[PDB]
RNA sequence: GAGGGAGCGAGACCCGUGCGCCGCGCUCUCCCCCCUCGGGGGGGCCGGGCCACCCCUCCCACGGCGCGAC
RNA sequence: GCCACGCGUCCCCCGCGAGCGCACGGGGUCGGCGGCGAUGUCGGCUACCCACCCGACCCGUCUUGA
RNA sequence: AGCGUCGGGCCCAUACCCGGCCGUCGCUGGCAGUCGGCAGAGCGAGAAAGAGAGUGGCGCGGACGCUAC
């Protein structure tokens, strides 16, 4: 009986501990830790009484079967799987969504959510952009933050909540979410200058620019 | 019963398993103290020097043992008696190589070859690179891959032999069981040279490749390799 | 609205001088001339655009004309920004000195 | 024995 | 590596600490210098 | 991204489960304490050589110098 | 900093403790998704025609040599 | 865009390397062990050989397989 501790050894790097296995021992102190040395069921009737059996064996049989599978070892699913994230992005960040019929468009980022896909909120007042989400992947990184740190935005929302389900109206939740949102973050963005224009503008590219050459 | 038999045989499995580990401890030990020779052999050579540069005199250092050879150019059109220097040597595909030990009898025949192959003295980082990434040892006429001890315990037990590290101490130092130790080992396909070469034809001094490059073959194994 | 691709033509095959090797394509982008300028456009969505006489789908849409062989460069060719390219289907020669699409989309920052 |  | 060779670990996890060690003189060296031509 | 029946366990007092060999190593079966907000993260828990600083001087190796001997 | 830790006995000097998880570990999996569609659309290598780019001297034979 | 002396970089052959597939050769390799309420499912492991006899001190269950030209 004993609550479960943490790795004594801190992590140096991946696989590999700071201290030598002599000094863990003592650290662990083993000095003073030596050790030494169903299917059936009863059933009444109206007769006697039935001893039936759960989980009797198949009535029919297939003419062939398959043979076993091999154990790999390190294929974990993607539920499971960590979710990596680049420096750039962080809360606040503008973002140009550049694929779909949302295109070019310039958009704040909220946060990213345990699938990976990032929560972006091109505010609905000024770009006519609701809360959406989008892949990492497909998406240029601007630099151009803003203190967005105090706000206490739902813990509802959600994968699950963007998934889709198999005509689509507009929940009133749906405008809720959109409301308070705005509510919060719309004075900091009209505060500084230009920038309400801005992000109703649209990047778009023209002659003569070249993205490897420019830089922004 | 099925009782006496079953406690037996777990004895048994436990026996082997505190063998196994006992075995693994030994193997630890070994190379530690071996890291402690290396060491110390590398700054002798050194001290040798400042001392008597003090004196004033000059320190000429040993021959060197051994020597790393690689045949360069291809099958087509070669003298008999060329070839059969070169597969006594088991240097048959191009881009193979081979360790060989040195003295007067294995000289000269290089010698009679110099315009095929490119040899020298290489060191030891190469030896590590060599025999871990592309170990393959001749088992039962087969060529295969070295990836656990037990495949060289079974061979080379006689000779207390049990581990790539003991392999590695008898190359570097040309130890008595060399001719068994090679002959285990299948020549080195080695690949094409990466950033290129020269010129395949004219010797080193004339601004080529072949003969006699000392060190630079370390160079051209990282080139190689 | 407007354009969100970069231009590319499509110069020519991979090929020797008696012998050209047609599953790979050149690529001659415009505005980059060096190899350090090509490490941008690494790993980046190629798309030849084509039409044709009868009338085929279109995703999100009515069905167009249009039709679309996507592609991927694959890493740099030589010194002076030219840059090798790997299409899904190999590509016909009547391209040659043609326009094709390369997006961004899969970016490198 | 001797870990006993 | 290590189920053919163990010792690498020892050898692994040393030539890591030896070298923070190091970069810490190598500040230390620095801010020392400050210290001088301030000083 | 070829390959596809590797078995673990419990034992003749049972009849299961399919995460299994080799290899690296975390916690509990000791006891206390500490920190961030019941959960999460830490310090550890005592013995012994070895080398660490300074005083002494033994054995071998190699080099130099000096006296002496053949 | 150490792949150093019963007691008693031997030398030189002072053969059965169990339990639980992690994984750069004896050859890839998702327990992750999206679009199109019943009269003009999807697939259809080969086999029908045409186009383009590159490659390309008409067979058999005697012959050192076609 | 000639001549002589040289640097880096760079281009592709059915050659070289890693991987996939076909056939042949060699290992005169492995497999008759599908031994089931007469059952207990192993014999790839660094080291000549035995899961060897004895004698004193409820529920009825367990895939494929092998034209051995
Ligand atoms: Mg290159
Ligand atoms: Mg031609
Ligand atoms: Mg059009
Ligand atoms: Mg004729
Ligand atoms: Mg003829
Ligand atoms: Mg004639
Ligand atoms: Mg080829
Ligand atoms: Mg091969």
């Amino acid at each position: 009986k004993g609550k479960p501790h943490c790795s004594r050894n801190p992590v140096l790097v991946r696989g590999i501990g700071r201290y030598s296995r002599s000094a863990m021992y003592s650290r662990k102190a083993l000095y003073k830790r030596k050790y030494a040395a169903l299917a059936t069921v009863t059933k009444p009737v109206g007769g006697g009484t039935r001893v039936v059996k759960l989980r009797k064996m198949p009535r029919y049989y297939p003419t062939e079967d398959v043979p076993r599978k091999l154990l790999s070892h390190g294929k974990k699913p993607f539920s499971q799987h960590v979710r990596k994230l680049r420096a750039s992005i962080t809360p606040g960040t503008i973002l140009i969504i550049l694929t779909g019929r949302h295109r070019g468009k310039r958009v704040v980022f909220l946060k990213q959510l345990s699938s990976g896909l990032l929560l972006v909120t091109g505010p609905l007042s000024l770009n006519r952009v609701p809360l959406r989400r989008t892949h990492q992947k497909f998406v240029i990184a601007t630099s151009t933050k803003i203190d967005i740190s105090g706000v206490k935005i739902p813990k509802h929302l959600t994968d699950a909540y963007f998934k889709k389900k198999k005509k689509y109206e507009i929940t009133e939740q749906r405008k809720v979410d959109q409301k308070a949102v705005d509510s919060q973050i719309l004075p900091k963005i009209k505060a500084v200058p230009q920038l309400q224009g801005y992000l109703r503008s649209v990047f778009a590219l023209t002659n003569g620019v070249y993205p490897h050459k420019l830089v922004f | 019963n099925f009782a006496e038999l079953k406690i037996k045989r777990l004895r048994k499995k436990f026996a082997q398993k505190m063998l196994r580990k006992a075995r693994r401890k030994l193997i630890y030990e070994k190379a530690k103290h071996y890291h402690k020779e290396y060491r110390q052999m590398y700054r002798t050579e050194i001290r040798m020097a400042r001392m008597a540069r003090k004196a004033g005199n000059f320190y000429v250092p040993a021959e060197p043992k051994l020597a790393f050879v690689i045949r360069i150019r291809g099958i087509n059109g070669v003298s008999p008696k060329v070839r059969k220097v070169l597969q006594l040597l088991r240097l048959r595909q191009i881009f193979n190589g081979t360790f060989v030990k040195l003295n007067k009898a294995s000289i000269n025949m290089l010698r009679i070859v110099e315009p095929y192959i490119a040899w020298g003295y290489p060191n030891l980082k190469s030896v590590n690179e060599l025999i871990y990434k592309r170990g393959y040892g001749k088992i039962n006429k087969k060529r295969i891959a070295l990836t656990d001890n037990t495949l060289i315990a079974r061979s080379l037990g006689k000779y207390n032999i049990i581990c790539m590290e003991d392999l590695i101490h008898e190359i570097y130092t040309v130890g008595k069981h060399f001719k068994e130790a090679n002959n285990f080992l299948w020549p080195f396909k080695l690949s094409s040279p990466r950033g290129g070469m020269k010129k395949k034809t004219t010797h080193f001094v004339e601004g080529g490749d072949a003969g006699n490059r000392e060190d630079q073959i370390n160079r051209l194994i990282r080139r190689m390799n | 609205s407007g354009r969100l691709w970069c231009k590319a033509i499509f110069a020519g095959y991979k090929r020797g001088l008696r012998n050209q090797r047609e599953h790979t394509a050149l690529l001659k982008i415009e505005g980059v001339y060096a190899r350090d300028e090509t490490e941008f456009y690494l790993g980046k969505r190629c798309a030849y655009v084509y039409k044709a006489k009868n009338n085929t789908v279109t995703p999100g849409g009515k069905p167009n004309k249009t039709r679309v062989i996507w592609g991927k460069v694959t890493r740099a060719h030589g010194n002076s920004g030219m840059v090798r390219a790997k299409f899904r289907s190999n590509l016909p020669a009547k391209a040659i000195g043609h326009r094709i699409r390369v997006m961004l989309y899969p970016s490198r920052i | 024995r001797g870990l006993r | 590596m290590l189920k053919l060779n163990p010792y690498a670990k020892t050898m692994r996890r040393n030539t890591i600490l030896r070298q923070a060690r190091n970069h810490k003189l190598r500040v230390e060296r620095a801010a020392a210098a400050l210290a001088a031509k301030s000083d």
